[PDB]
């Protein structure tokens, strides 16, 4: 993507600038040429039209742009997923939705089965700890009524 | 007017269909006929399914039981006023009924509501009724529409038996039912209540309303047909009907049996050409062909010849071009069996029809994008169709079929590629053709012999003959000829001058031969007529040729071809035969070829090599008419062919008269042996003698092509045999025996005159010795020859009496004038009364007749700025109307000098060109004139030589210095009735103080278009004459076409004094009025004003040269150059004297003659009597036919109303009742709107508040906004001054952005519709007709015609069609996306960028006068930059932001159109 | 130049007058009578004393660098009658334009607004 639009936010990238980092905007690889230690980084430069009438820009390739990088240590951070919960707790009733994070009321922050409550991170996927502190209280406000109202009943 | 079709694509039955037909039905009455009366409509029409459910309930209702096959309902037209023709009716129509066995249900009558239709139009209501029937047999549905149109043909033809009128079937099937009339479109709803039951529910519907050319009504002549619709009129119809009598002998097929003898009369007598054409449709769809079939070997697509199609493709279209002929002009289809549903176009694409899909599955199409209200985010689709396209809804499967699909399905029926290669070519033949037995010329004593024979002079030799084959194109004159015509003159003349050529006025348009080569051809085929049901490939197994006209040696290979088939006749008569020896011969040569064609012939050759000293040459157009109009009439014209030999074809009019009577081929041998005879004399240069020969050959063709372009129709296949002409001065019985059918409007001499002629021209021709050709006197004046109009001893008598300022010496140019012998047809007549004179001071005075004369218009171009002015100070200060003529009008001449004098004009032209009209040029006058058809050049555009164009005249016109400057031959806004009608209302929108007058051309027929042209808002029909002079035309044109004024004037009065519109008009004539007789008889006929023209020129010092067109005018008129205009002599009091003279001269005829003042004796028509030439003629020239007139009764004869008819205000009034600050301080403002489509011309009266306000370029840009939203309607912004800024919201219908002279308009699409910006059609056609100077920003994609006329605008558009930037003079056009075909014709001046994506411009550009190049020069780069900026900063579009956003490499992409004359004439030039 | 009118087209007349002349009464096609502002009733418009420049001092005929205060009361309308008086007065001034009057929405203010 542009630089304008990086996920993160602008003073890291100015600081990474400031510390000596080399930045290559727009690219996307593909290969990676070697025997046992890689050697180099097959990779291709891409385009962004004008954005459409929801505000999220279309990529393409160029046919004639490749390009090879120097490597000697390739470092992937392509993103993170959640994990598959049902069969890794043996309850296989969790309802998940299909992008891997599972699913929970908007008011009482408590899942499907009664006693587990879930809120966090896991819930809404890559968010900031400001985020995560947010659920933490909602879930532990959850918790202490549904707890009061089990005792009661 | 208008006509549109609503379509559902799953093919399930539903009442919005119906409901949005008639909401779409009453938003038509802008386009309509608006008249004072408020109730007379002009015909209107539905055509929808049949709602088995409601008429079952009904015959439930009756008594019967509820049948299960589909019932049958016709509805008849029976007679009302005489009840003893009912019973008849009702008995023919049972007895043809039961003749099968079918189960009669019953009878109904529809209910109706008569309160509310007008009184004229209700004199004439018929009875309607209706009739139910029923299946009982089982029968399949094909079988049941076979049975059910043999019974209609069954039913009319008895009726016809009993010649009992007023009765008629408006539709007899199970499938379809039609409910039309003659009543008002919005009305119809209350005037047949049926259509407002809950249960007419249909999957398809078509509508209609017709514009009425004449007020008399007649109910089955209003659209739909039986199965059609059509929109416009056929160019040629008349030319149709006698191929069709002729294929009435070889129609059979066993789809329909021994019944088919009960069809041969396919085409009855008095139905319209859609009539005509919706009968001979019915018939070819009812043996077994689909309806897109029928459509394309109807109304064929033009054989573009290039390989930018499927091959396919061009297969079909030869099939389809081999097996039938053509129907040309304008047409916008909308055809419906019960199966298939098909809208399509013409050749040429001339009306508009454009159409959109919606989300439910619902096509929706019409003549506008407005006329039905649909949610604008519920569209999937808003598609046009350009010439020659089609679209396709195929019910029984539920499928859209848009054009190649269409034409791609349809080409995958039968192979076609397998065809076209039976038949037999010519070039082969040629090639390979024997170069042996060539034959030795005559002597040339013969040769002159032979030429004399003909009556031809030596002076053609070198005017009218050297110039064609030493160049390749015709002659051209340079003055009107005023020679007497063909029945007048005692000198033997060619028949042919007999007969004068037809065109067609605003109700049919012109069509340019110079820039539309692709569409027009001129393919023979020879062994071509067949069977017209049959498919097979022996339709295609013949001769194809490429030229009708042949030469000697390619004429003799041919006839080898022909081996042993050929025959013989002898076009030679005895010249000791006797008085009636014509007939005898005539009578011979029928009896032998009808003799020769059952014997097992196939090729009548007619050649009249038996010419001798003892046999006269028969002419042989007789010969050719006679023959061809026996094999019509015998049955037998579609066996044999028809080759003819001429002896005398030398011009291009000739060829054309020939094959207009019905012949194939022309092979004019004199005329190749006088050739080369004259080449092999040394005096063309060192040219080869075949060189000359194809130059002289292509000449012909050219000049054919324009004779045939100049009617409007297209191809010559529908031409031969048409009897497109006009007759003069020949008797009635000769000129209908033997000539198919010509109007003959008097009659003349008959068959014994004829030979006489012929026979002294025989004897003095042959019996002597002749040694030298004679000079004869034809084109320019010789003592040798016949009189003329302008000798040498009037002009200096007319000049001498206007200089030496004297009136005695008038009346002897006058005496002179009137004691000539017979010229013209105005000096047969006499006055005459029963009065006695009163003393000449009690006639009006001399004002008072001096305020009634004016002078027609002259270019700026063909004139001198002096000459001009002269004339127009002359004519103001005597207080009579001037002129201004073609070509603008400088704006420096507006205001009044010291001296006193106002040098502007009075009149201002708007003419096919519009080469100066702008803001400020429409506000100078006080009347208006719609220069239609010049007097000289009918259907021809005005002409004007290169060389002439200095920068002046360059500056003035916004063109480019030096460079032939033609006007086009069509007009492009005046299409049909209606869109004159809308330019007029838009010419009286923009000045509300002037009026509109029109400018008509006197010939047959033009009494339809008067009562038209009448009840379009007009005021004054000038009606021109033959006789009148131009700048630069044809010889052929002036010698050749149009009639006297006397016929035109004559016929136009009866026509709108039997019609009642007498009282509403003013009738003016011109042409040749030189003395006071010829004014007062003028006057009498039924003229009121009078125009003068090349009479005012010889006052002036005008010598009668006629050099005019190479500018070098000895008296310094038609001068162009700096030392001839010093030359100038003329004066206004010359004029001043001369209209003086004239006044005094009518004052005293008037006063002689009894009367007291001119309003008495106007239209008084029995004071004329008819006098003889002498008893050494012996002709019968009646005039009658003329001298009868309509008794007017209350109303006068004359224009009782003055002041002009005021028209309908649009919204934009109620816009200056808001933008009062805008006139009272000059303060910005912005407004905005709910448009819809019935709102014409808008933001056109502010334009001229503001330009009469302040000025053209008085206010900043953007001064003034307004925005509306909607659908706007037709001429959107009509002639905007700089500052108002129209935004729209939607879409445009057509003419937007129309004469621009600083406005600034854009047009978008909503936010809120899901379309791509750059394929969906957002205007229509013809943007940008005849700008000046704007910027134009669209959003979508342009019609067809795109940016014509274009002088100082700059466009950006995503789009094109066909014909994009014809003839564009200067100016700019940003085009991102394909174009269509034939791009840039004929421009020479602006650039032009091109967005092409597969890289095929090339293949669509007419690289005549322009060269397409990639950009190189930085400079434009920057200004493409600029103006695509300025385009996605105004619109916010999607597609030029993503153009711009990869720009790096897109520029690569572009190709840029620049003319090839100014190469050189820039300050940046094009290559580096 | 560019056609703007910066001019306003409905005049006040407040409890201060601060700029109230012969011709700025003049140069309007509507008056108007400020009796009670919406949020504070019964009390005159305030202004600081630090926003009071040489600008607004021209403009009011006043001192810089004070705090302005209009009267509570209009000190001409002490009853029905000089209301009267003054919109014959102002009607008279002006012989083109209209007037009004601006109140604020409370209990029995029907009796007043057929008063005026
Ligand atoms: C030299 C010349 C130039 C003309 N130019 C025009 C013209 O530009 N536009 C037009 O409508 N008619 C033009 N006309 C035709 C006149 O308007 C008028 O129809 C004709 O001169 C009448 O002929 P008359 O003088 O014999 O009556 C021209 C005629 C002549 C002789
Ligand atoms: S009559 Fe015409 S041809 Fe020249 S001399 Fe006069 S302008």
């Amino acid at each position: 993507r542009d630089r304008k639009n990086m996920p993160g936010s602008q003073r890291e990238v100015a600081h990474a600038e400031e510390e000596g980092v080399e930045f290559i905007w727009q690219a996307a690889p593909e290969g990676f040429t070697g025997d046992t230690v890689v050697t180099g980084v097959r990779a291709v430069r891409i385009h962004l039209g004008v954005a459409d009438a929801t505000g999220r820009q279309t990529p393409q390739v160029i046919e004639g742009s490749e390009f090879t990088v120097q490597a000697d240590l390739v470092i992937k951070a392509l993103g993170f997923e959640p994990e598959d919960l049902p069969n890794a707790f043996d309850e296989p009733e969790l309802k998940v939705t299909r992008w891997g994070t599972l699913l929970v009321d908007h008011r009482t922050k408590m899942t499907n089965m009664d006693g587990v409550f879930a809120a966090g991170d896991i819930v809404r996927g890559a968010s900031l700890v400001v985020w995560a502190i947010r659920d933490g209280r909602d879930a532990a406000e959850g918790i202490h009524a549904y707890a009061k109202a089990k005792a009661e009943a | 007017c208008g006509v549109g079709f609503i379509a559902a694509i799953d093919g399930k039955p539903r009442r919005s269909v119906v409901e949005k037909g008639i909401e779409a039905l009453k938003a038509v009455w802008h386009r309509g006929a608006v008249d004072a009366d408020g109730k007379t409509g002009d015909g209107a029409g539905i055509h929808v399914a049949v709602p088995q459910k409601f008429f079952k309930d009904h015959v439930k209702v009756i008594g019967h039981r509820a049948p299960d096959n589909k019932l049958a309902v016709g509805q008849v037209f029976l007679p009302r006023i005489s009840l003893d023709a009912q019973e008849a009716c009702r008995c023919i129509v049972e007895t043809e009924i039961l003749a099968f066995g079918y189960y009669i249900y019953g009878w109904r009558q529809v209910p109706i509501n008569v309160d509310i239709i007008g009184e004229k139009a209700n004199a004439t209501r018929p009875e309607i009724e209706q009739i139910i029937v029923g299946n009982n047999k089982g029968v399949s549905d094909e079988q049941f529409e076979l049975d059910l149109y043999i019974i209609r043909r069954r039913i009319e033809k008895a009726v016809k038996g009993e010649q009992i009128n007023d009765f008629y079937i408006c539709s007899l099937s199970a499938r379809s039912i039609i409910y039309k009339g003659m009543f008002l479109a919005e009305q119809l709803t209350t005037f047949y209540p049926d259509l407002l039951d809950e249960r007419f529910e249909s999957d398809f519907a078509i509508y209609h309303q017709r514009y009425s050319t004449n007020t008399f009504p007649t109910w089955p002549l209003a659209q739909p047909f039986r199965m059609l619709a059509h929109n416009g009129e056929i160019n040629t119809v008349k030319g149709n009907v006698n191929w069709m009598k002729a294929h009435e002998t070889r129609m059979e097929h066993p789809a329909f049996g021994t019944h088919m003898q009960d069809l041969k009369p396919v085409i009855g007598v008095g139905l319209s050409d859609s009539g005509s054409l919706d009968t001979v449709f019915e018939v070819m769809v009812r043996a077994g062909r689909t309806a897109p079939m029928v459509k394309m070997m109807l109304v064929p697509q033009a054989l573009t010849s290039s390989q930018t199609t499927p091959d396919n493709h061009k297969a079909l279209i030869q099939y389809c071009n081999s097996v039938m002929e053509p129907w040309d002009g304008p047409a916008a289809l909308a055809m419906t069996d019960g199966r298939w549903v098909v809208g399509g176009m013409d050749r040429n694409g001339l009306r508009p029809m454009r159409y959109t899909i919606t989300t439910d599955g619902l096509i929706i199409g019409g003549s506008e994008t407005g006329m039905v209200k649909i949610d604008e985010t519920q569209v999937i689709e808003k598609g046009r169709l350009g010439p020659g396209e089609m679209i396709a809804v195929d019910l029984q499967s539920g499928k859209l079929y848009r054009d190649r699909e269409l034409k791609d399905h349809l080409a995958t029926l039968k192979p076609w590629d397998k065809w076209v290669q039976n038949t037999t070519h010519l070039d082969e033949l040629v090639k390979t053709a024997s170069l042996k037995g060539e034959p030795s010329d005559m002597d040339k004593a013969e040769l002159r012999r032979r030429q004399q024979a003909f009556g031809l002079t030596m002076e053609d030799m070198e005017l009218i003959l050297h110039p064609m084959v030493e160049d390749g194109k015709e002659a051209i004159g340079s003055m009107g000829d005023d020679s007497p015509i063909a029945v007048l003159s005692d000198k033997y003349r060619g028949l042919h001058h007999f007969f004068r050529q037809n065109f067609s006025q605003v109700t049919n348009p012109p069509i340019d031969s110079l820039r539309e080569r692709r569409v027009m051809s001129l393919k023979t085929r020879l062994g071509n007529l067949g069977n017209i049901l049959d498919e097979d490939e022996t339709q295609t197994r013949l001769l194809q040729l490429e030229s009708p006209v042949l030469t000697t040696a390619e004429f003799r290979a041919m006839r080898d071809y022909m081996g042993d088939t050929a025959a013989e006749i002898d076009a030679t008569f005895p010249v000791d035969g006797g008085p009636e020896a014509l007939r005898d011969a005539l009578r011979r040569i029928r009896q032998e070829t009808e003799d020769a064609v059952r014997g097992g012939a196939t090729h009548v050759i007619l050649t009249d090599e038996a010419m001798g000293p003892a046999r006269a040459a028969i002419p042989a157009i007789l010969a050719t008419g006679a023959v061809h109009t026996h094999l019509i009439r015998s049955n037998l014209r579609t066996f044999t062919s028809l080759n003819v030999r001429t002896a005398e074809g030398l011009d291009t009019h000739y060829f054309a008269v020939l094959i207009g009577v019905g012949a194939t081929t022309v092979n004019a041998y004199l005329a190749q042996e006088a050739i080369a005879e004259r080449h092999r004399r040394g005096l063309f240069g060192s040219m080869p003698l075949e060189k000359g020969m194809a130059n002289y050959k292509k000449a012909i063709d050219d000049g054919l092509l324009k004779i045939m372009s100049k009617m409007g129709i297209s191809v010559i296949s529908s031409y031969r045999g048409g009897g497109n002409f006009e007759a003069i001065g020949l008797s009635r019985a000769l000129v209908a025996e033997h000539f198919p059918a010509m109007v003959s409007r008097i009659s003349g001499i008959g068959l014994n005159g004829i030979q006489k002629k012929v026979l002294e021209q025989h004897a003095t021709a042959y019996n002597e010795e002749v040694v030298a050709l004679p000079v004869g006197g034809f084109y320019r004046f010789r003592k040798s020859g016949d009189r003329h109009g302008w000798e040498g001893g009037v002009i200096h008598t007319l000049q001498q009496a206007v200089t030496n300022d004297s009136y005695t010496t008038f009346k002897k140019y006058s005496e002179q004038v009137n004691k000539r012998p017979p010229m013209q047809l105005r000096d047969l007549l006499e006055l005459r009364s029963t009065k006695a004179p009163v003393p000449v001071d009690e006639v009006e005075s001399i004002t008072a007749i001096r305020k009634r004369f004016i002078t027609p218009g002259m270019s700026m171009g063909a004139l001198s700025p002096e000459a001009h002015g002269t004339l127009n100070v002359a004519m103001n200060r005597i207080g009579a109307k001037s002129d201004s003529g073609e070509g603008g009008e400088d704006p420096a001449r507006f205001r009044p000098d010291k001296n006193g004098d106002n040098w502007n004009s009075a009149i201002k032209q708007v003419a096919s060109g519009r080469f100066g009209v702008t803001a400020e040029y429409l506000n100078q006058c006080r009347e208006l004139e719609i220069k239609v058809a010049q007097g000289a050049k009918p259907g021809e555009g005005g002409q004007l030589p290169g060389f002439k164009v200095t920068e002046m005249i360059a500056r003035l016109r916004h063109s480019t210095p030096g460079v032939m400057l033609i006007s086009p031959p069509p007009h492009h806004d005046i299409y049909s009735i209606e869109d004159l009608a809308q330019l007029i209302y838009d010419l009286k929108q923009i000045n509300p103080d002037a009026k509109v007058t029109v400018k008509l051309v006197s010939r047959s027929g033009i009494g339809t278009i008067a009562a038209g042209v009448a009840k379009a808002n007009a005021d004054i029909i000038l009606i021109s004459g033959n006789s009148g002079g131009t700048g630069a035309s044809p010889q052929t044109s002036i010698k050749f076409a149009g009639l006297p004024w006397e016929m035109g004037l004559s016929e136009v009065h009866q026509v709108l004094t039997l019609n009642r519109l007498r009282h509403r008009v003013r009738l003016r004539t011109d042409g040749g009025l030189k003395t006071g007789r010829d004014i007062v008889i003028a006057a009498m006929l039924g003229a009121e004003e009078f125009g003068i023209g090349t009479a005012s020129l010889i006052a002036m010092g005008c010598i009668m040269v006629r050099q005019c067109h190479s500018n070098t005018c000895p008296v310094g008129v038609c001068v162009q150059d700096d030392k001839l205009r010093q030359k100038f002599v003329g004066t206004p009091e010359k004029v001043v004297n001369l209209f003086t003279f004239l006044a005094e001269e009518v004052r005293e005829i008037l006063a002689g003659l009894g009367f007291r003042s001119l309003n008495e004796v106007i239209g008084r028509t029995d004071l004329l009597h008819q006098v003889s030439r002498g008893a050494e003629h012996l002709d019968d020239l009646d005039l009658n036919p003329r001298l009868a007139q309509v008794d007017p009764g209350e109303n006068a004869r004359y224009c009782t109303l003055q002041g002009r008819n005021e028209v309908p205000d649009t919204l934009d009034a109620r816009i200056v009742a808001d933008a009062r600050p805008l006139f009272e301080e000059g303060e910005k403002m912005q407004l905005a709107y709910n448009a819809r489509n019935t709102q014409r011309a808008i933001g056109t009266r502010l334009s001229s508040m503001v330009t009469r306000k302040f000025g053209m370029f008085g206010l900043q840009p953007g001064h003034i906004t307004i925005r509306l939203r909607g659908t706007a309607g037709q001429s959107l912004g009509a002639f905007a001054v700089q500052g108002i800024k129209l935004e729209v919201m939607g879409d445009a219908n057509d003419y937007v952005g129309k004469g621009l002279s600083g406005g600034t308009i854009v047009v978008r699409p909503t936010t809120s519709s899901p379309l791509e910006t750059n394929k969906n059609t957002i205007i229509g056609n013809t943007v940008l007709y005849g700008a000046t100077a704007g910027k134009l920003f669209a959003a979508g994609q342009a019609g067809e015609r795109f940016a014509v006329r274009n002088s100082g605008a700059t466009v950006v558009v995503e789009g094109c069609g066909s014909n994009g930037c014809e003839y564009m003079t200067g100016g700019t056009a940003v085009i991102l996306g394909r174009v269509g075909d034939n791009f840039a014709a004929g421009m020479t001046g602006g650039m032009a960028y091109v967005y092409d994506l597969d890289d095929s411009l090339p293949l669509y550009i007419n690289d005549e006068s322009v060269i397409f190049q990639r950009i190189e020069v930085g400079h434009y780069e920057s200004q493409l930059k600029h103006l695509i900026e300025e385009h996605v900063t105004e619109t916010q579009s999607r597609f030029a932001a993503e153009i711009l956003n990869d720009w790096a490499r897109e520029v690569t992409k572009f190709w840029q159109v620049v003319p090839k004359e100014m190469l050189n004439r820039l300050e940046v030039p094009v290559h580096l």
